[PDB]
């Protein structure tokens, strides 16, 4: 959707492997301010929205 | 009223030993007041400061 409209899933109940997203070289920018992205794998989530 | 000395050193010892317990859960500019919740999120370096 536009950047002004911009569309918001909500991810729950699942299992979440950031190491496949982390490992695939086809992103240009991944940046974390809160967390490192080699910790993901190893902390679980209370809510998660893209 | 007649041991209020004693009472009072007791009472000074107890409320030091509480800050000092309590001062734990300060940040002084931390994400977190607790290490291992500092070290289960971010790396070597970032996490240095």
């Amino acid at each position: 959707a536009s950047v002004y409209a911009w569309n918001r899933k909500r991810i729950s109940n699942c299992v979440a492997d950031y190491s496949v997203l982390y490992n695939s070289a086809s992103f240009s920018t991944f940046k974390c301010y809160g967390v490192s992205p080699t910790k993901l794998n190893d902390l679980c989530f209370t809510n998660v929205y893209a | 009223s007649a041991l209020g000395k004693l009472q009072d050193v007791v009472n000074q010892n107890a409320q030091a030993l509480n800050t000092l317990v309590k001062q734990l859960s300060s940040n002084f500019g931390a994400i977190s007041s607790v290490l291992n919740d500092i070290l289960s999120r971010l790396d070597k370096v970032e996490a240095e400061v």
